[PDB]
């Protein structure tokens, strides 16, 4: 629709601000770090092998990319309300839903462009700097682009969910760590402990499906197929469903903001 | 040799200087390779699979009857290498004294508990930087061919989890669980079952003898 | 001085915001989970060996606490300017540095009271429900851990103030805060280690142990692991410098010195902020 206007608005906000030079360069410094300085434990050297630098890169991506998302869309709604600008925008012929969708699309294009520029700079660095080990990177790094971008989008939607309920931007961050904390620490630790409590009786047929209930686990499954009960296509569809339900809940909460 | 549907695949008892190279044990029961006081030997090439337990009828042998791929006992000097022990109820049961034995290049896949080392001495099953495939081994091959950075310190509990619930490896590759493990391999929790392979293996050897 | 008034309003913000509940609830969940739900990585579900919890919990804290402090403090200066209440406050007879220190003490007391509350639920949680721990070692270990964690919170607060004084808008402040967070934990360790391994085979062996002082995240880890804790075997990174940067008060002085230089930097930047 016409959400494109809001989308370009936060695109201009991202370019005018220092995110793009601090989110794309964020990946640029680490990705070259993980690819050449990431085997420093026993022998500093480079591009050991594509699936090696991908595993550590994905492991740090789980820790940091969700956190970037939660730090990009907590002030997205509540921040405008504090600024008093949200209401003037709500006067326009847009409505509750289109504002949220437009901001989501804009921030998602911010994250997608950042991923493309930074990991693409890392990939061209891999190609040029290192020997012609392999170039058909495309499947591995391209799947990394898509998976990291979708993970960023799903945690962006969670940030919209939490923001649309908090009334003071400062309190929004407090409920932003909570969502980040639950998926990073609480889910894995609690799931493992529950498995340990149920010695042999957890019914292991339904453990892979419980792994679906965490976007981080889905993202780590996606970048672990270099050569499982859950099809790869379903492994994508589930993350897409996470995004859809998160955006539906964010729209539902936003409608009753005032 | 080929032993199928037995109650002890290979009973290597009280002997010396033999070669058991190239043998093959199929769905046996209660034991795969029972070695008592077997010294100066060149155990190689064996393949042991699905050594079922003593489960017939309505019974349970509590804390007993568990199948064993390799029951290595009192055998101080061997050259065990390039063996595939799979789908067993236990592997490399090591009692009495078996120091100076050279173990390397083996493959332990899908075991309920991969080792039951009991001696109070320290023994490294890695001659000349070559360990064992160790399906339970959790992560870490950062150098391309550095065989492994973490030494495979066996824990019986994690072995049970990694067999029944095979997805738990994913759950234990999270950076949070990773740093927890980094702190549990530094400040020992669970007293060290002594066995420790300084150089475990990430590639799976014994691929030639999988199916022949 | 009038500093206490600004700290009082910041504490009042802490209660009127879910922050004080959120920081303490999640931080206590951290602490309790590592003791009972933790150690399940090895399959031994529940035990409260004091050396383990204060080390794994220490690493999870050296990641969590800097981020929490940065989230609290990044918008202390830029947020007021965007809100439109900063220009009003300067009209009052308050020095720019005076309000800066007031905000610093307010946020620092927020996080200190928060960690005290959160572990206070934890400290009882172990003591009452565990079987036979020597309470004295537990007490002094968690005491060093509480004070180290709150000091790291303060140093990252000061970093947030300096970056906020540098920045012009809230979102860019958050971006720089995230950059400063990522840099210390993931990059100051990795680049420094890589430095020894290849830049330094024999290039300059003697310098690497001391440089770990620059990063407060490393100082914090060394303080909480080395300790008086028994079985003190340090793995990679820390073991270089675990043996001897000659301390037992030197690391504490260095951490306080980082907080000091950062507060002076914040006073300097915030003085020249306008126009």
């Amino acid at each position: 629709n016409q959400v494109w206007n809001i989308a370009r608005k936060e695109l201009s906000d991202g370019l005018r601000n220092r995110w793009l030079l601090a989110i794309s360069l964020l990946f640029a410094v680490l990705a070259v770090g993980i690819a050449w300085l990431g085997a420093a434990a026993s022998g500093q050297l480079g591009f050991t092998s594509i699936p090696a630098t991908i595993a550590s890169l994905a492991s740090l991506a789980t820790f940091l990319m969700p956190l970037i998302a939660l730090l990009l869309a907590y002030d997205a709604i509540v921040g405008e309300d504090e600024g008093g600008t949200l209401m003037l925008l709500l006067t326009y012929p847009l409505g509750r839903g289109q504002i949220l969708l437009g901001k989501f699309v804009g921030h998602g294009l911010i994250l997608a462009l950042a991923v493309l520029i930074g990991f693409g700079c890392a990939a061209l660095a891999i190609a040029l700097l290192v020997e012609g080990v392999e170039l058909g990177l495309f499947w591995a790094f391209g799947r990394f682009m898509i998976s990291s971008t979708l993970l960023g989008w799903v945690f962006l939607a969670f940030a919209y969910v939490l923001s649309g309920k908090v009334n003071e931007k400062s309190s929004a961050a407090g409920l932003a760590l909570g969502v980040w904390f639950l998926f990073v620490l609480v889910f894995d630790l609690v799931l493992l402990a529950l498995l340990v409590l149920s010695e042999g009786k957890f019914n292991p047929e339904l453990l892979p499906w419980l792994l679906l209930l965490n976007p981080t686990d889905i993202y780590r499954l996606i970048n672990l197929s270099g050569f499982l009960p859950v099809p790869a296509a379903v492994l994508w569809l589930c993350l897409l469903a996470w995004i859809g339900v998160s955006l539906l809940l964010a729209y539902a909460i936003f409608r009753r903001r005032l | 040799n080929v032993t199928r549907r037995t109650r002890t695949g290979y009973a290597l008892m009280q002997s010396r200087k033999l070669t058991v190279t190239g043998n093959r044990s199929e769905q046996d029961q209660n034991y795969g390779i029972l070695m008592n006081y077997i010294t100066y030997s060149t155990i190689t090439g064996n393949f042991v699979s699905d050594v079922q337990r003593g489960d017939t009828g309505g019974d349970s042998m509590i804390s007993g009857g568990e199948g064993k791929a390799l029951f290595i006992y009192n055998s101080l000097f061997n050259t065990i290498e390039n063996n595939h022990f799979e789908k067993s109820s236990l592997g490399i049961h090591l009692t009495a004294g078996s120091e100076d034995n050279r173990i390397s290049g083996n493959a332990f896949v899908g075991n309920q508990q991969q080792v039951k080392y009991v001696a109070s001495r320290t023994q490294e099953w890695s001659v000349d930087g070559r360990g064992n495939y160790w399906s339970d081994y959790l992560g870490w091959d950062r150098n391309n061919d550095g065989l492994g950075d973490i030494a495979y310190e066996p824990n019986d509990n994690v072995d049970r989890l990694l067999w029944l619930y095979p997805q738990v490896r994913l759950l234990m590759n999270s950076p949070s669980i990773e740093v927890l493990r980094w702190v549990q391999r530094a400040f020992p929790v669970i007293k060290s079952p002594g066995v420790q392979d300084s150089h475990p293996l990430m590639k799976l050897p014994t691929e030639k003898l999988l199916t022949e």
